[PDB]
């Protein structure tokens, strides 16, 4: 199970664009 | 004159064995089965088409020339000209193959004309059923299809006050004057009709060719798009190797072209002739000069003057694929030539779904009429390429490997709720059986009055696979990429930031866990390890 993180949303697998800014 | 040996002259100049035309007769043969050929009447009607439009151009040229009021005999002599360029105009094309064709104007024919008159001269024909003009395209085209056969037409206007039957568009002089659109309009005739100059026997040439192209269909190393070579940059690659060998059967000339092309010193550009000058303003490829040129991976150079390159879009990753790919070619047909394997085996399908351990989804969603899906997602496609490139330079990404197609899909969407729900479960195994509760709109299920009415969203997804360096103990973290990605699917001068209907997402999938649509009906998706 290796981890990879492409976003910074709750889900670390899951980037939406329209939430990209509420992540950081 | 020895134009037709290349820069270096031959490799060889042996003739073909009976033992290389046996296998060249079985390629022909695989060729066939595989349905590279169109059969003859459908190659006949191609002709017939051509001849209607050579008979409108004339027509639309002359009926121009009436208006700018010339007598009958100028207005005949200011003729007008099809050209056909291309996968056709080589001699390539398969059964459902669009014809690339070029229409040539004199002087005083605008294309404003191109749009009005020659549309309506179009417009009369029996043969036509279906047009769309597309005035304002980075190449202005009018696309259709004529008893059946479609046709891309696109319009060359020339600084001179004629263009007889018999004008071939090889001199550079006939480039004086032009904008950049009639230059561009130009480039794709001059360049197919000089690779079929710089061939020492074309139908070797044009059988090697068919083979390569449905290789690399097959195997997944055709899309410019997605920094794969196109058709024109393979057509080179296949017409460089045909120099070398010259009297060498099609069969053959695989065989060298993998081994030649795999230990090519790349980045050194192919090149079919010398590289020219010429009296325009005009850039040419040239390293020295220019940054970009010398940024080509694997460089495939157009012979007509203004030489580009033809494979700008290759990244580090993909001349990876490319490589592989040839490497492949080399051990597959070296097996043919010893008996031990068969054609059907070099053109045996890609396996990219099952090759990697990890895959990115990027999706395309569009809650609206598909021609703003079609705008949308054409964007986000233009990009993945540059993915591709903030992710491959990483350091523990040992390779982004792009696929060469988006899995389109579109759903019944009565409600925004119904839209939440498509981007949240859609993309993973996991969740992707609750959106057969939204009715899967079908080519084979259309009914008019009942599914081509409601609502409907569009989804786009390009997979990207993905292949990790790891003896290193760490969380691989790939954020600012994809997020460079996402603001690089920037509304230029139009606007995709109404979320209601335009959307974007990315995933990072394990292979057991793909989205069904990406198995065909005879393959098993692989499973947890």
């Amino acid at each position: 199970d290796l981890e990879v993180i492409i976003s910074l949303g709750p889900d670390p697998t899951r980037l939406d664009a329209k939430l990209l800014d509420s992540y950081s | 004159s020895q134009k037709v040996f290349g820069i270096t002259g031959p490799v060889s100049t042996v003739g073909a064995t009976a033992a290389e035309n046996k296998l060249n007769d079985s390629l022909i043969q695989e060729l066939k089965k595989e349905g590279s050929f169109e059969t003859e009447q459908e190659t006949a009607n191609r002709v017939q088409v051509l001849k209607i439009l050579q008979e409108l151009a004339q027509r639309f040229v002359y009926e121009v020339s009436k208006k700018k009021n010339m007598s009958d005999g100028m207005a005949r002599d200011a003729g007008g000209k099809i050209f056909t360029y291309g996968s056709y105009r080589l001699g390539v094309h398969g059964p459902g193959s669009d014809i690339d064709t070029l229409v040539v104007v004199p002087k005083h024919v605008t294309r404003e004309d191109f749009f009005t008159v020659f549309d309506s001269l179009l417009r009369e024909r029996k043969e036509l059923d279906e047009i769309a003009p597309v005035p304002d395209a980075f190449v202005p085209i009018i696309k259709i299809k004529f008893s059946g056969i479609s046709i891309d037409l696109i319009c060359a206007r020339l600084d001179q006050p004629q263009v007889p039957l018999s004008l071939t568009l090889s001199d550079k002089n006939l480039l004086r004057n032009l904008d950049e659109k009639d230059l561009r309009a130009l480039n794709g005739t001059r360049v197919t009709d000089e690779i079929l100059e710089l061939v020492p026997k074309p139908n070797v040439f044009r059988i090697a060719l068919r083979a390569i192209k449905l290789w690399a269909q097959r195997r997944a190393v055709y899309a410019n798009i997605f920094g794969f070579p196109g058709g024109v940059a393979w057509a080179m690659l296949v017409a460089r190797i045909c120099q070398l060998y010259p009297n060498a059967c099609s069969a053959v000339i695989l065989n060298r072209f993998f081994i030649i092309l795999s230990e090519w010193n790349w980045p050194q550009p192919v090149i079919l002739k010398p590289i020219e000058d010429g009296p325009l303003q005009v850039r040419v490829w040239n390293p020295k000069i220019y940054a970009q040129d010398r940024s080509h991976r694997m460089p495939v150079i157009t012979p007509a003057y203004p030489s580009m390159c033809a494979t700008h879009n290759i990244t580090e990753s993909t001349k990876k694929v490319i490589l592989q790919e040839f490497v492949r070619g080399v051990q597959i047909t070296n097996d043919i030539f010893s008996n031990k394997k068969s054609w059907a085996n070099l053109f045996e399908k890609n396996d990219f779904f099952f090759r990697y351990k990890f895959y990115l989804e990027i999706t395309a969603y569009t809650r609206g009429s598909d021609e703003q899906h079609l705008k949308w997602s054409g964007l986000v496609e233009s990009k993945v390429r540059l993915l591709v490139m903030k992710l491959e330079v990483l350091a523990g990404i040992k390779i982004a490997h792009p696929f060469t197609k988006p899995f389109e899909s579109s759903y019944c969407c009565p409600t925004e709720d119904d839209y939440e729900m498509i981007q949240d479960k859609y993309g993973s195994h996991k969740t992707e059986t609750a959106l057969n509760a939204l009715k899967l709109v079908t080519d084979e299920n259309k009914e008019e009055e009942s599914i081509k009415d409601a609502p409907k969203a569009y989804l786009s997804t390009m997979y990207i696979g993905l292949d990790f360096n790891i003896n290193k103990k760490e969380k691989v973290d790939i954020h600012i990429p994809c997020t460079e990605f996402v603001n690089l699917c920037r509304s230029f001068n139009e606007d995709y930031g109404d979320h209601k209907v335009f959307n974007l997402a990315l995933r990072f999938v394990k292979g057991y866990d793909l989205p069904d649509e990406v198995f065909d009906e005879n393959e098993k998706r692989p499973s947890k390890k």
